[PDB]
């Protein structure tokens, strides 16, 4: 049950008080094409975002919870000798698993009682929905009805992971909604004496936790330079790639590995279904390394862990 | 207190000293004061050990005038909120040949405790909003579950009243008192199934079944599964919106914010929308019944009587169309859970109706109205009192519900505990017959006859209002349930600060005992000046005697100052006859004229229109005289700290001296008219110089002489004639007969009251309808011993109770703050 | 107060002592506290309904002259804002054969709280005089988006023409009270649909439907599907231009900047341009109707009457050419780049219904093209909900000061939209006129001043004289205020919780109906102190030879003008002091500088001379203009008043000691007694050359002893209004002792009519004829022996009274006892 924080409120820094007199005293010595200092959004974000007054200063409690739930899902895919065999035997006690091949963390592979929540046309497990992502460089490009809910992606997140596009997908997964899909852990097991070698399908308990309440993502990407117009496509974009190979889509088929116009919507689940074999715990480890360098993540994670 | 000797009849307080103003802060009357006398429970709480089923009446020894002691003689507790719509006539059950007793309030908004915008409301205006005036930005500063354009249309022009959580908290205080009849069988009395239908024995065993819309006579199944409102044929309409943009264009101001604090993951969480929609809309939505297995006197014909409680017949609300705005999770833009509504399910009852619910519709789309009598009929078997208690504790965390629920609760007790009138008899224990108007004719605790319905149900007539109560407006509720305004009566609390009556099984027992001091205070109000029952009925506009019009004019609440209620004059006389006589203050609400804040109790908010507490004879005939007498005296004497002198126990015969009177040493004189045969008591000095009251004079309050008048009509052969011994217009009882209490069925080893012991002797008639003075007379031969008892030279043999006076101090725990529990002595610094 | 005995009549203040200047705080008199004086009332037959639909009338017991109590007798609440365009005539609905009543205001400049140039205007004042042009083509203002070139056009202006929001917020409050009939059927009285059409009951259930241009007869479908203005042949023009360099190059001086706060006010953000086009341009743009399902008196003929509210017939504005300028989204004829300066411009929801230049393009906003203005307001004419107006007023309060500027504007529509039918001469109680007649819908203000009825057909060719003076709102000061170039003293912004609570409530139409009653009591006590009979008021400009009667009209109404400033009227401050000294509440005002002195002005002081006043009709329909102007009966003056003057006091009950007496020569008065013609007059004041003719330049003295004594003889029953010598006057006399009595509405269950001079208007004693001649009230010598002995305090008189809150029915045999008589009274605070 999510709730606001209100507890450690926002203190306006030296920069917000700097361009506070460039609006109240009406010092408009600005132009159309001028970005911020080296990060690349726009200089017009002062008249939209520095204008806000909110005592609504929050913590990283829910993004870093569901960023720690993903961690413990894909920590069964490390080695067979680093996870207990009792863990595969607590509920199914007529079973021994097998050292050798590790466990395989799949997504939307559970056989019965539904649970292939769009097995090849992915939907949310906790409601009929698919969501929407639109990667827009600026606020003046959005569906003009959700400007108040636009999320700036700072360049430090785009500098976190070496791929630099697994880190948008770790930022779309952490800001939106948990779960986006219903993860499974398939492991080769055998019976009590060893006769019937098979592979059980497990579902981790941390892929059945409803946390989030945001399905409409409108992420805004920095510009490379100071300078619907899909000819000039890096107007505000390095890239936006939909997953590796795991395409597996239905309505609005999603296997365009590059697609980033000015403003179009995608199925959100599919974009997280496509980046669903790529969230290795070492990738999450270096994604947390650059989070710690811009915000304080030490005490905020041990509470969330 | 009852009298040990005549020296404490004589040294009893007066009426004028006991109706004076009091500056003490007194504890509330919890109902435990009568309890710790008439039951085995003196100390503390008892779950199911204490059989309250059998402990339902006043018990004690009695002493007759002939010198005999009666061992276990009982007087009934004379108040119940249950009208028997199935009557046991001739040991078998038949339908009632009687209409249902209905009340009606006078809901209107008055100037309550003033209200002020908080720092959150000044934060929304100053910041955010004001700062959108330079940035060309239409962003959303959403507060907890609503749009910024929903808060922005409510952080606006505020009405200068302040809200009173009174109507919704009387509806919550009222359905609680209905739904607390099905708690057990040994927690509810059997006398209160026997107050009107006295030929009836309910059973330990099967509990009461609180049903809804299943009464067998005169309609009253107001749509048994196609439900309408009982007052006005109509079904209402409810709609669960997520924005104000969906409320079509018509209503939009009537739209009520459901706050997200009453719906949390702590309960069913969707029943609380039905308690919210039931508090905010209309009472009654349906006509609740209480069906219990009963048996006759010897015990052969075990059947099930249908009762209808009195608080399901109280017409309160006027909001039939609800548009409820629902919190949308955290933060989301505008759109079967379209915009993240948590829930809106129909109920548990299948309800084949005009919109045809199947069993339980889960539906919160955009507009898509339901009926409201249907939506509340489905949540009519689920409102158990524990859920109502935790809903009250979730209300108390955001607004101040401690004192307002107790004011609304004794408002419930004021207009729900309802008592049958009287029957005139010589001895003790008379009742009425079966299938007759007189058994079912019934009165308030304010000595005021309850109106019954005129035609068949659902009603188009809408009778006259009985009481001025306030109400929550929706427009101020939308901003005080949201942090945008606050007052002094709305400061939030904890769920520990919910009153002790809420969610307890012992409400049907306690609420009928809280109504007894109300009728003691009104009974002592109406008996200090004896204006019979005819000079109360047609007294509002009589062109004779301007004094009487001033009495009935002032008693009722018909004045105003600025847009708020001025409470009644002479209802503060009743309130001071409550605080002085009981040492316990009744619960007030706040009303402000401007700056000055003053207090109005159920003692000051009644309305004119309606007859008073009549008395019947043995054959059912009306005996409109005496004074508006209801419950028998010993209730208006024993359970009392300081009973004024004219009402007093005739003391027991101890030595040679038993009962005396008041003579010309106290300033009195014998009337002694034209004929030599009949003489009157020692009345005032003014009684021989009047014969008819002047047009601005009335009966002077003399308790030497009112005592001395009931001292003569206790003799058993009096006539109530005139200054000259002529008859009066008023109906006289057939012999020396007095109004006597209701007879209930007895138990083993348990007796009936003997002779003027369960009677009401205090009602001395002193003012006829014509403005002429009424004199109580005796023959010259049969008045020598009363006159010499007044002169202290003889004695009068009168009957009495052999009880003693204790009257303990208040407890102030009442089973509602048992914070001694070991797991919060250690969580005590954190409160 | 209602008099319980005659000792409360004698102990009443005079007219002079109740009309001095007072200097107290005196909170405004809201209808939220006038609703309880009419609800919490004394009576035992009162059913005490809780809904507003039934709590309209004045219910109460009445005690006759012969000593009989009438149980639940009602007086009509006589103020509606609904002209019935479809009358229930002959038990069925016919349309009305009567014209529509029109009003007109007279706009003027403010000049009073002038503009102070802010920190921003003085900032770029040196960027023009020192010629610091470090500017470019594409640079907008700070975050609001007009242009930086607006300094060389709008900051250049020098004007001392700093105005107030008096006229935009008046016609924004007129729209509010129109669409406040569409809330619920149980939140508007049924008497409001019955004040003029008394053969009607409306129906709870479906509410009223606020339509536009739906009235059937006498034109009034002012372009029913091709909308035009009702007060002139016109349609207007709107062009939404982003900049001044885009306009028709001939109206740059009249361009209106729409600041972004208005575009952030309403959630639609385009209902708020239409609330800003409606408030800045012209009232009315169209002729609103209110259609409600009604039924006849017993219930047989269910129909739907068409009403037109009185606040949709007020000509306020004088601007038909709107050229609104919209902010830009970014720093950057060119309809390809269409958001060059525009979020949007949408023409209405669905209501298209257009003719020449068909208007149902829901999006159209080029660089500069003109639209039909009426059509753009005809299209946004089902969308102005009172909750939308409520949040539109919330953001207005956050940029300019709207608290005191709205209570002044809300009080001066009640002054001229709550409109009441005149009277009817009758003997007993409860007379009305007819079914279709010109005298039934004859109808008056609260100022005792007949509303101008239209003579032509809509759209009106000849535009009549104006009624009340108002201020205006110009673009030239609004543009500098909306941009931070201008702050005035009456424009300090505030919070949304400081908006007047009338805005957005369902109870406004019931409250405005009640706020009009203490206005008409103040004007009623003004016009009755000197009895200046209705032809003397009417013909004071037509034909007058008296220097006094022309002085009385010249002063009372706001005639004087210095330069562009509403000068407050003399003798309308007397009316304003008869509201403060009499209700202990002050009416809302504005600030106004006349000669450098700061003075306040109320709607009592803003009226204009001319017009017929409130006369009385007979039972047969003839004009009975021989009284002073009456419009409401006595009980509304007497039950609603804290301190009431002597001459208008309630008659105490009949059969009591100290009942009803008069004032003789012990109080300085003199009797006239023209007994040769068996015709004697009261104890009136001494003459001093006022005997037959008044002096040229003098009129009747304020005497309350003698005006009480004159209405004490008008109530006897056969009254003659003749002369000093006993000859007839030029004025129209009622047929008998037939005082003007209140309008009769249909009764309910267990509810009575008034009995005998209980719903009457007694106070209007004629004293000054049109001839400059004194009018005497006469009875016959035989039938005046008992009033003369009542004046000599040797008898009492028997008059009917209301039994309300201290007034008790007196027994016939007064068999009094001792004094004191305090039973439970000393036990209370006595």
């Amino acid at each position: 049950n999510v709730s606001e924080y209100y507890s450690n409120p926002i203190i306006a820094t030296k920069l917000s008080e700097m361009i506070s007199d460039q609006v109240k005293n009406n010092q408009f010595s600005t132009w159309r094409r001028d970005n911020t200092s080296l990060q690349g959004f726009n200089a017009f974000d002062i008249a939209t975002i520095n204008t806000a007054i909110l005592p609504n200063g929050l913590s990283l409690e829910s993004m870093l919870l569901k960023l720690s739930l993903l961690h413990s899902i894909k920590a069964m895919n490390v080695d067979a000798a680093s996870i207990n065999r009792s863990q595969y035997q607590v509920i199914d006690h007529n079973t021994v698993p097998t050292i050798g091949a590790p466990a395989v963390v799949g997504v939307n592979n559970s056989p019965v009682f539904g649970e292939d929540c769009g097995g090849n046309n992915p939907v949310y497990p906790f409601g009929g929905g698919t969501g929407a992502i639109a990667f827009h460089v600026t606020l003046q490009t959005v569906p003009d009805e959700r400007k108040s809910y636009a999320i700036f992606v700072p360049p430090a997140i785009l500098q976190a992971t070496s791929d630099a596009n697994e880190a948008l997908a770790l930022f779309a997964l952490s800001m939106s909604e948990w779960p986006h899909a219903l993860y499974t852990v398939t492991k080769q097991t055998t019976d009590l004496a060893g006769a019937n070698a098979g592979q059980q399908v497990f579902i981790p308990t941390q892929s059945t936790i409803h946390i989030g309440g945001r399905r409409v993502l409108d992420l805004i990407i920095p510009r490379r330079e100071i300078a619907a117009m899909c000819m000039v496509r890096p107007q505000a974009g390095p890239d936006a790639t939909a997953g590796a190979i795991p395409l597996a889509a239905g309505q609005l088929f999603n296997m365009n590995f590059i697609g980033a116009p000015a403003f179009e919507e995608w199925p959100l689940t599919s974009y997280l279904y496509s980046w669903a074999g790529r969230f290795d715990i070492t990738t999450i480890r270096q994604y947390m390394g650059r989070l710690a360098t811009m915000v304080g993540v030490k005490d905020a994670y041990w509470a969330a862990h | 207190p009852i009298s040990a000797d005549f020296s404490e009849v004589e040294n009893a307080p007066s009426f004028l000293s006991l109706a004076e103003n009091t500056d003490e802060v007194l504890k509330p009357y919890t109902g435990l004061e009568i309890q710790t006398i008439i039951t085995n429970i003196v100390g503390d709480a008892n779950p199911n050990q204490s059989r309250i089923f059998d402990q339902d009446r006043l018990r004690g020894n009695q002493y007759s005038a002939g010198g005999l002691v009666t061992q276990n003689a009982v007087s009934a507790i004379p108040f119940t909120n249950l009208i028997p719509r199935t009557i046991r006539v001739g040991n078998i059950l038949v339908n009632s040949a009687n209409r249902l007793q209905i009340t009606e309030t006078n809901v209107s908004e008055y100037y309550s405790n003033p209200i002020i915008a908080t720092k959150l409301s000044e934060m929304i205006s100053d910041q955010v909003k004001n700062n959108q005036f330079s940035t060309w930005r239409r962003d959303n500063t959403s507060l907890q579950g609503f749009n910024a354009f929903d808060i922005a249309t409510i952080n606006t022009a505020i009405l200068p009243n302040g809200l009173s959580l009174e109507s919704m908290l009387l509806k919550l205080s009222l359905l609680h008192s209905i739904k607390a009849m099905n708690v057990d069988a040994a927690s509810i009395n059997r006398s209160q199934y026997q107050v009107i239908d006295h030929n009836t024995v309910p059973t330990i065993g099967a509990p009461a079944v609180v049903g809804v819309n299943n009464s067998p006579v005169f309609g009253e199944d107001c749509g048994g599964n196609n439900p309408v409102y009982p007052f006005g044929g109509g079904t209402g309409a409810i709609a669960f919106h997520v924005t104000l943009q969906t409320v079509p264009d018509e209503r939009k101001s009537y739209a009520i914010f459901v706050p997200p604090a009453i719906l949390q993951a702590t309960s069913d969480a969707n029943e609380a929308l039905a308690l919210f929609a039931l508090s905010m809309s209309e009472w009654p939505h349906a006509l609740y019944t209480v069906t219990k297995q009963t048996t006759d006197l010897a015990g052969a014909n075990a059947g099930q009587q249908v009762f209808i409680p009195t608080q399901s017949t109280i017409h309160i609300g006027g909001r039939r169309v609800l548009d409820l705005i629902i919190p949308r999770r955290e933060i989301a833009p505008n759109p079967v859970r379209p915009q993240a509504g948590p829930d809106a399910t129909a109920g548990a009852i299948p309800l084949a109706a005009g919109q045809l619910f199947n069993m339980n519709f889960i539906g919160a789309p955009a507009f898509e109205e339901w009926p409201l009598t249907s939506y509340l009929y489905s949540w009519a078997g689920r409102f158990d009192i524990t859920t109502i208690r935790q809903y009250m504790g979730r209300l108390a965390t955001m607004v101040g519900v401690k004192d307002a629920y107790w004011a609304a609760h004794e408002l419930n007790v004021a207009l729900s505990q309802v008592a049958p009138k009287m029957t005139t008899a010589a001895g003790g224990w008379a009742a009425q017959a079966a299938n007759s108007a007189q058994q079912s004719d019934v009165c308030y605790s304010s000595l005021l006859t309850v109106t019954r319905s005129a035609a068949n149900f659902p009603l188009a007539n809408q009778p006259a209002a009985d009481m001025r109560v306030y109400d929550t407006d929706p427009a101020t509720w939308n901003k005080v349930a949201l942090g945008l305004a606050t007052a002094a009566n709305l400061v939030p609390e904890q769920s520990m600060d919910v009153p002790f009556v809420v969610g307890d099984a012992r409400t049907s027992f306690w609420e009928r005992l809280q109504a007894i001091p109300m009728c003691i205070a009104w009974t002592m109000y109406y008996h200090s000046r004896g204006i019979t029952t005819l000079a109360w009925d047609n007294a509002y506009t009589d062109n004779t005697n301007k004094w009487l019009q001033k009495m009935v004019r002032n008693t009722f609440s018909t004045t105003q100052s600025v847009g708020t209620i001025i409470p009644a004059r002479y209802g503060k006389i009743v309130c001071n006859l409550y605080k002085n006589m009981f040492h316990r203050a009744p619960a007030y609400v706040a009303t402000s004229v401007g700056g000055k804040e003053l207090h109005i109790t159920h003692f000051e908010r009644w309305l004119p229109g309606g007859t008073y507490a009549n008395v019947y004879s043995g054959a059912g005939a009306v005996v409109n005289c005496f004074s508006p007498v209801l419950i028998p005296d010993i209730w208006c004497q024993y359970f009392t700290a300081k009973l004024p002198l004219f009402a007093g126990a005739f003391p027991p015969a101890q030595g040679q001296n038993s009962t005396k009177g008041f003579n010309s040493k106290q300033g009195l004189m014998i009337h002694r008219n034209q004929n030599n045969n009949l003489v009157a008591p020692y009345l005032e000095k003014f009684a021989d110089n009047s014969s008819y009251f002047p047009v601005g004079q009335g009966p002077e309050i003399n308790d030497m002489a009112t005592w001395n008048g009931r001292l003569w009509m206790t003799t058993g052969n009096v006539q109530y004639l005139d200054y000259s011994g002529a008859a009066i217009v008023e109906a006289v009882p057939p012999a020396g007969e007095l109004p006597v209490g209701k007879q209930i069925p007895l138990l083993a080893g348990e007796n009936a009251p003997i002779e003027l012991t369960n009677a009401a002797t205090t009602c001395v008639p002193r003012y006829s309808n014509d403005g002429r003075r009424i004199f109580t007379y005796l023959t010259t031969a049969q008045s020598v011993i009363p006159v010499q008892a007044c002169n202290r030279a003889a004695n009068l043999a009168r009957s009495c109770w052999l009880l003693s006076n204790v009257y303990a101090e208040p407890a102030l725990q009442a089973l509602g703050d048992e914070v001694e529990d070991a797991f919060d002595t250690l969580t005590n610094s954190s409160f």
